[PDB]
């Protein structure tokens, strides 16, 4: 009763933005075990999706601005110029690049652990061990939306039954966000310049431009 | 573990044993090389 | 059917089973009563079908084996990177590969042992290597020693991670038996996955780290001057100016019109004048038809898209006049028996072995190995070897299949029906072949040494008297000559040099490779070889097909796999069971294989090894001996054993002196078999008699009662040693003569 | 005394049982599961006690390097290198001598960790005695003049808990300075300046 493209039993629609897709039957339930499991690819589409998804626009917003803003030395190389050290070389900065990395593997293993302690444990990581927020903590019955508050200060929609038809969109956002930086990996990697520098030769002039064209 | 212990003390043992006794023939030999004799008496 | 991924959540895992001995078997967890439960407990450690019926259990368990291996050999990779990072001279090497001896282990200085540290070149002190190494890495562009540790550490990471695979798929998820049994599947993927993405990915690193570099090597530039391979990768200039075609992307492969790529791939075949080594610009050519191949061929297979083959059709609908409903059934049995699967892929993997000894001996792929006739001599012998014992193994479980998986009620074949109802036919022909082929080819060898010790050398069957000239092989070697340019006008030169007729190529003052003659001394000892086979094949074969039943004994099957006899009744049954056949079969391979490697040995020094000077003069090793003296059996005994046994019984205060201990040391072991050989546990358990008496008398007889060991492991014991020992001498007699004459 | 709502190092997870939560410093921390039983457990608990009061004196070591630094002092030489000295009469003799009378402490406390008792007596006076319950707590004047260690449970499992939870700290510490040092090839304290001069570039890597 809805739009659909390929063949499955389980993709009952029950998830948001099912289009009933999955030729390689990753969600088969029949054998689960690992990672193989379907809710956690449900979990992760999401997860890989919110990260994705703000993720396309670090790529470009520093791009853009400094073409039209006002960014100067830390003029946006491209997204992939600063992290990686061969292409820009990368950027010097308040502190050491690895040193960086160090702190953010150490500030995001406590956001990150946590967050999983919710997938095996529903409140677990709401309860105990001191400290505000602990409370902000087990929020929620899903991992998928632990139901911030915190998370959700804004109830937006959360209360409405129509927070599916935000969770769907948050779902195909995902997604495209998705491909999105996917193809940078390529354009940067073929076109070398940048995404959205990238994206005006294509503007400056199309039928010069394209991957035919760029061969 | 208990069990850990009891997986060794089986042919690890002779391992383990004999490991020691070879690091210990090999050191007296780096300290007292080529001897044909006894001649301390 | 849809063909799926299927695991089971977590199957326990403990030290509670380490901590019992036999735990795997009902019989022998209960702990032993005489020591024939420990020999029993690693005899049984492997025999996955005899500790349960489940076949999903069984599936599951060498599953995680095959993990268990690869994290073994990734281990033991991760340790010649290391050891060709800290402990060699590679980077000396480097520079002057045709006169420093390669070398990749140092000896601590305890007991004297620091002489084996020898004057390897480069102003190291070390033990020559053979393993190849060396040249591989030169081939793969790898300059510092700092690449070779990197790569050390990669491999000990896959290392952990291939055991860890192990752990999690049989603890954690363990694959289904429907799983297992996809097949259509399974040969997709290792078709077009394992092994055309596998080639696919090695032509990459060919041509733009390998072919790179190793132009700069060839033009004399000093490696460490060398750019690293990414700054080929990043600026394209430098992969420009040398291999221009470069300069375009895709094209001309995106717009076809192929190719411009002439430059860095061609068909030029033939051996590389200045390296020995295949031409790089065709091994890397070579890897990209390979993969496409198999990317092809990873598609025959029908899935979950009703677009390919069933693999239970194709079989089915392949049946004559002459043999019945044959092949159906095939399908269910081979997804039903893992031995009947290991049989066939023992037998193929050990023939491919065989044939790449063949191969990378008269074909050299990496450059400076052909004139290090070390590492040549080691790298055949050593094939011939692996691959020799691969196939006995098929034997084995061939045999085993028979005895363990053979129902005619639930699974049969046709085809191997028939070849069952006159399994008598089979052998007694197979017979016949042997005992002609032993009279005329091992019969003229007899003949040429009584006509010559009667000082009749033109009665003899030689080039100089009778004649056998080997003229079918001769007629294709010269085929294989005018092959380019007439049959193949792509090839430039010949495939190989051994086919070249009139073109040598050298390094060094060696000879890489020339034209190998054939006479009548090759022709009699490829009838050797051709008898030496079939006799193995008979012992086996006799083993696999009267496996079950026997006019002597109608029912073996029920006696099983490996048992010693039936008793001294009907005349005496030892050695009917099927193990006893493969035990049997283990002596006829390692004669075989041994005449073959000593086939290899004189043939090389003898007519293409040796020294060129720049007049064009030739002088051979051996000095082309083989020709007049291997047509004879003393002169297999004197002018090879006799003459060339002399570097390694005189290596004693010498860098190779470790070669003259594993001679006699090897002699020892093999003489040492023959005890076990030739004897039987009767007499042994009723020493041990006497000698337990003695233990009794002083209170210190031992509660697990001593027993002498078991009649088939006696024999195990016996052809381990036999094989061991035989084996080992030709080791230490090889290297010692091609490092010290080479 | 077993306390089950106790924080735990993973919040999430689940203590093993025998991590019962009755011991000092007891965060339910055995993945191997070396605590695994009963009788290695007390011995473990008795080495980590051990461990961490050497740790601690170990600690006093960092502190030297702070007044040498600045203060000054006759401790200006180097933990590290302070054992190759001249000082008094060599070495190894020192450590002969040493090795008497800690062997005469331990063969000492080794019969108290096998037994209950031998406490009840001084060997030349059998008088002077002195008891302190419990394992590594012998008590006494000699090792508890103000008698703080004698008191009640729930006040001396918090005390307790402050000794281990001080020496675990002190043996990451000792541990660090001993790297820090082959690492930097400096001293600890240096190291520390060197940091804060500059957070930002001064670690490992600075290296
Ligand atoms: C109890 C703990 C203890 C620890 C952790 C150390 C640690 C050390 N000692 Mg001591 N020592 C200890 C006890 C004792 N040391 C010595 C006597 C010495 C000497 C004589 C020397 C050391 C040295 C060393 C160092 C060797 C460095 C190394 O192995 O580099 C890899 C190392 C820092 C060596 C040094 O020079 O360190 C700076 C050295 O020469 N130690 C004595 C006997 C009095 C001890 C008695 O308990
Ligand atoms: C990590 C990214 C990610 C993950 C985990 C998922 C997961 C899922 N998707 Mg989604 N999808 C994605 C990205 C992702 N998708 C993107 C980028 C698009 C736009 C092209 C879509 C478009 C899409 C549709 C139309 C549908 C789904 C559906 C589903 C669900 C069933 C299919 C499945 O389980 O396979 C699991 C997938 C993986 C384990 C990832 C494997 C990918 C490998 C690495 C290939 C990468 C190749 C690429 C060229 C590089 C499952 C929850 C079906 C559904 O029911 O929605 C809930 C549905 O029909 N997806
Ligand atoms: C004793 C050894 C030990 C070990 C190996 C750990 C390990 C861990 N702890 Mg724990 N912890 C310990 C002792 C230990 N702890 C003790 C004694 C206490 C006092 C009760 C705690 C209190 C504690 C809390 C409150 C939390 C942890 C958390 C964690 C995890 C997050 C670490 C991280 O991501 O950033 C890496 C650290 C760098 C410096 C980099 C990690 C598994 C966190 C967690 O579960 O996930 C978020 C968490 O919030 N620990
Ligand atoms: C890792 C490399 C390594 C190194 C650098 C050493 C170094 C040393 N060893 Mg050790 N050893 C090793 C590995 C090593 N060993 C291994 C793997 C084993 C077997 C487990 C041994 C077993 C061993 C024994 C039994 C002894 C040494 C001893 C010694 C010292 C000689 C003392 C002396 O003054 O001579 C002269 C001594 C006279 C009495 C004269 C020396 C510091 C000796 C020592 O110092 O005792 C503690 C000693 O006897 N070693
Ligand atoms: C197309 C993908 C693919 C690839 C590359 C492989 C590769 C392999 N398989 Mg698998 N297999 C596959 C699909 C694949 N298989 C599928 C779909 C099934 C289900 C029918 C199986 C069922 C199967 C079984 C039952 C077994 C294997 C085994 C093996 C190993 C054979 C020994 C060897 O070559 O060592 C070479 C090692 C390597 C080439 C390293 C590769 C390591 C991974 C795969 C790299 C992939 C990284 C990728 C880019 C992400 C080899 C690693 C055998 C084995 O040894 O088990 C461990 C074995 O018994 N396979
Ligand atoms: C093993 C698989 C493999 C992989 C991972 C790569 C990867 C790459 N290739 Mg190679 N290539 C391969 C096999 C492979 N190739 C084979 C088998 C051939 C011979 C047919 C080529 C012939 C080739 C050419 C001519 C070029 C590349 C280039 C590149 C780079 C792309 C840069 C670009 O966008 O072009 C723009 C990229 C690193 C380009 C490059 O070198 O980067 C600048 C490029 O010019 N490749
Ligand atoms: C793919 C390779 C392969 C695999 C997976 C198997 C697997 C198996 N074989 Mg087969 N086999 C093979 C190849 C293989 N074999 C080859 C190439 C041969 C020809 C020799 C044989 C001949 C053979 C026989 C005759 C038998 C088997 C049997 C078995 C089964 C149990 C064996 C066992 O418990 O291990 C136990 C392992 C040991 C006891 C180790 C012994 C050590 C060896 C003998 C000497 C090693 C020396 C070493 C190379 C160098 C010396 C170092 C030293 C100084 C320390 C098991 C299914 C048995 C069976 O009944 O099948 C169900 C059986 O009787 N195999
Ligand atoms: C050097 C010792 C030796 C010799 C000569 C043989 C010979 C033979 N073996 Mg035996 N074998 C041996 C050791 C030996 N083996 C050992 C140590 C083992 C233990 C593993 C075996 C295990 C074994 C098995 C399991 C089998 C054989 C078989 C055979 C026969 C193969 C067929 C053949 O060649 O016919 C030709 C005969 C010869 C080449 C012998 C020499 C003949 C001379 C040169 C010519 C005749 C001389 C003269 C004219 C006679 C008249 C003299 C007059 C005064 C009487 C052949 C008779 C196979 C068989 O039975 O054949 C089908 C068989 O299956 N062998
Ligand atoms: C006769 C032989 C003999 C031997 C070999 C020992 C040995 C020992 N005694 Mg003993 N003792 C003995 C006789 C002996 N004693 C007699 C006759 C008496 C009188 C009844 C005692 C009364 C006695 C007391 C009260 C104590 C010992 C203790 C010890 C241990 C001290 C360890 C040490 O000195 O530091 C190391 C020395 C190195 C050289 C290193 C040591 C095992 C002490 C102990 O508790 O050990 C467990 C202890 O407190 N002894
Ligand atoms: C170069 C090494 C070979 C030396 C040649 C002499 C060795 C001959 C050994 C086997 C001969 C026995 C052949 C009867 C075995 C037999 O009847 O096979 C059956 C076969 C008839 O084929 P079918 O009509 O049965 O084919 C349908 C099914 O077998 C396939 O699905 O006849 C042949 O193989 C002819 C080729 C024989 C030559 C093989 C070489």
């Amino acid at each position: 009763w809805f739009a659909s493209k390929q063949s499955l039993s389980y993709l009952d629609g029950s998830l948001p933005g099912d289009y009933g897709f999955d030729p390689l039957g990753l969600s088969d339930p029949e054998g689960t075990g690992g990672f193989i499991e379907p809710r956690w690819l449900a979990y992760g589409e999401v997860i890989n999706g919110r990260f994705a998804m703000l993720g396309a626009v670090g790529a470009i917003a520093p791009e853009y601005l400094g073409k039209v803003g006002l960014i100067p030395q830390e003029t946006a190389l491209a997204w992939f110029q600063t992290g990686v050290i061969p292409p820009a070389g990368t950027y010097n900065y308040w502190a050491d690049n690895y040193t960086l990395f160090v702190l953010e593997m150490a500030l995001m293993g406590f956001a990150e652990h946590r967050r999983f302690q919710d997938w095996a444990k529903p409140g677990s990581m709401g309860k105990q061990y001191f400290l505000g927020l602990e409370k902000g903590f087990g929020g929620s019955g899903n991992p998928a939306y632990p139901g911030g508050p915190f998370f959700n200060p804004l109830g937006f929609g959360k209360d409405e039954k129509s927070l599916k038809e935000l969770k769907l969109k948050e779902v195909k956002n995902g997604r495209l966000a998705m491909l999105a930086i996917l193809g940078y990996f390529i354009q940067g990697l073929v076109t070398g310049v940048g995404p959205y520098q990238n994206l005006l030769d294509h503007v400056a002039d199309p039928v010069n431009n394209n991957v035919l064209t760029s061969l | 573990r208990d069990l850990k212990t009891y997986l060794s003390v089986a042919p690890v043992a002779s391992t383990l044993w004999f490991a020691a006794l070879a690091g210990l023939l090999i050191e007296i030999n780096r300290l007292f090389p080529d001897a044909l004799t006894f001649p301390f008496f | 059917e849809v063909k799926i991924i299927l695991d089971r959540d977590p199957i326990k895992t403990s030290f509670e089973q380490w901590a019992k001995p036999g735990h795997f078997s009902r019989t022998i967890a209960k702990g032993p009563d005489t020591t024939t439960w420990i020999w029993n407990l690693h005899a049984d450690a492997h025999d996955f079908d005899s500790h349960t019926s489940d076949l999903e259990e069984i599936s599951r368990k060498v599953f995680s084996a095959h993990f268990g291996q690869l994290s073994i050999i990734f281990l033991w990779l991760s340790g010649m990177y290391f050891h060709g990072a800290r402990f060699s001279n590679y980077e000396a090497w480097l520079n002057d590969p045709t006169h420093i001896r390669p070398s990749a282990q140092v000896v601590w200085p305890i007991v004297g042992q620091e002489i084996l540290n020898g004057d390897v070149g480069g102003g190291f002190r070390g033990i020559q290597i053979t393993s190849g190494f060396f040249q591989i890495w030169r081939a793969s562009g790898i300059t510092s020693e700092l690449q070779l540790y990197c790569t050390a550490i990669g491999a000990l990471v896959f290392a952990g991670l291939m055991l860890f695979a192990g752990w999690f798929h049989y603890h954690k998820a363990a694959p289904k038996l429907a799983w297992f049994q996809d097949v259509e599947s399974m040969l997709n993927h290792h078709l077009a996955g394992l092994l055309g993405l596998g080639s696919l990915s090695w032509a990459g690193h060919q041509v733009h780290v390998s072919l790179p570099i190793n132009q700069f090597l060839n033009a004399g530039v000093d490696p460490k001057e060398i750019p690293l391979p990414h700054e080929f990768i990043l600026n394209r200039d430098l992969l420009a100016q040398l291999y221009p075609s470069f300069a375009e992307g895709a094209t001309p492969f995106f717009t076809l019109n192929w190719s411009k790529y002439a430059d860095f791939l061609t068909f030029r075949g033939g051996l590389d004048p200045l390296t020995g080594g295949l031409w790089l610009t065709d091994i890397a050519h070579h890897h990209l038809a390979i993969a496409i191949l198999f990317l092809i061929a990873g598609h025959m297979y029908r899935t979950n898209w009703g677009i390919g083959h069933g693999i239970k059709d194709i079989l089915e609908a392949h049946k004559g006049p002459f043999t019945g409903q044959g092949h159906k059934g095939l399908y269910e049995i081979l997804t039903t028996s893992w031995h009947a699967q290991l049989s066939i892929n023992l037998a193929m993997l050990g023939s491919l072995t065989i044939v790449v000894a063949q191969h990378m001996y008269s074909m050299p792929p990496y450059p400076y190995l052909a004139t290090d006739y070390a590492t040549q001599l080691s790298l055949f012998t050593h094939h011939m070897w692996i691959g020799g014992f691969l196939i006995v193994g098929a034997a084995a479980h061939a045999a085993i299949f028979m005895v363990r998986d053979y129902d005619p009620t639930t699974r049969y074949n046709d085809l191997l029906d028939r070849v069952l109802r006159h399994r008598d036919a089979i052998i007694s022909h197979l017979n016949w072949v042997c005992i002609f082929l032993g009279f005329h080819s091992f019969g003229l060898y007899i003949h040429n040494d009584t006509m010559s010790a009667l000082g009749r050398p033109q009665d003899m069957f030689s080039d100089t008297a009778i004649q056998l000239q080997p003229v079918f092989a001769q007629w294709i070697q010269n085929t294989h000559a005018l092959a380019p340019g007439t049959t193949a006008p792509g090839a430039t030169a010949s495939t190989s040099l051994t086919w070249g007729g009139g073109d040598l190529v050298a390094v060094g003052n060696k000879v890489a490779l020339l034209p190998i003659p054939l006479g009548t001394a090759d022709f009699l000892v490829h009838h050797i070889h051709a008898f030496t086979i079939h006799v193995t094949v008979l012992i086996l074969l006799k083993g696999v097909l009267f496996a079950r039943s026997s006019r002597l004994i109608p029912d073996k099957a029920n006696l099983g796999f490996r048992f010693p006899c039936d008793g001294p009744g009907r005349g005496g049954t030892c050695q009917v069971s099927a193990w006893d056949h493969v035990f049997l079969g283990l002596f006829w391979m390692y004669n075989s294989i041994s005449v073959v490697i000593f086939h290899f040995s004189w043939k090389m020094q003898s007519d293409v090894w040796g020294t060129i000077n720049d007049q064009g003069v030739v002088t051979h090793i051996t000095t082309g001996n083989f020709a007049q003296s291997s047509i004879t059996i003393n002169g297999w005994l004197r002018d090879f054993l006799w003459a060339q046994a002399s570097q390694v019984i005189q290596s004693y205060g010498s860098s190779l002196s470790a070669y003259g201990l594993f001679f006699l040391g090897a002699h020892f072991v093999w003489a040492f078999s023959l005890m076990f050989l030739f004897s039987g546990r009767g007499y042994w358990q009723e020493l041990i008699e006497s000698i337990v008496w003695a233990h009794n008398k002083l209170k210190v007889a031992p509660a697990t009662q001593p027993r002498a060991l078991s009649i088939v492991q006696g024999r195990a014991v016996g052809v381990t040693h036999y094989l061991l020992g035989g084996i080992a001498t030709t080791w230490a007699f090889f290297l010692a003569r091609i490092i010290a004459v080479g | 005394v077993a306390e089950p709502d106790r924080p735990l190092w993973f919040p999430g997870s689940t203590p093993p049982p025998w991590l019962d939560g009755s011991l000092p410093g007891d965060f339910g921390f055995d993945p191997l599961g070396l605590g695994s039983d009963p009788e290695s457990l007390r011995w473990n608990v008795q080495a980590e006690l051990v461990h961490s009061r050497w740790a601690m004196l170990g600690a006093a070591g960092i502190f030297i390097p702070e007044f040498l630094t600045k203060l000054g002092i006759l401790l200006t030489p180097s933990w590290y290198t302070a054992g190759e000295q001249e000082y008094f009469t060599d070495t190894t003799t020192l450590f002969i001598v040493e090795l008497v009378f800690i062997g005469w402490a331990e063969g000492r406390r080794w019969a108290d960790i096998l037994n209950p008792g031998c406490v009840n007596t001084d060997p030349i006076f059998p008088n002077n005695k002195l008891t302190g319950t419990d394992v590594g707590y012998p008590g006494g004047l000699w090792f508890d003049p103000l008698g703080w260690g004698s008191a009640s449970p729930q006040k001396l499992k918090e005390l307790r808990t402050k000794e281990i939870k001080n020496g675990r700290l002190a043996m990451l510490a000792v541990m660090g300075a001993w790297f820090q040092h082959i690492y930097t090839g400096t001293g600890p304290i240096d190291n520390l300046f060197a940091h804060l001069a500059d957070p930002g570039h001064a670690t490992i890597f600075a290296a």
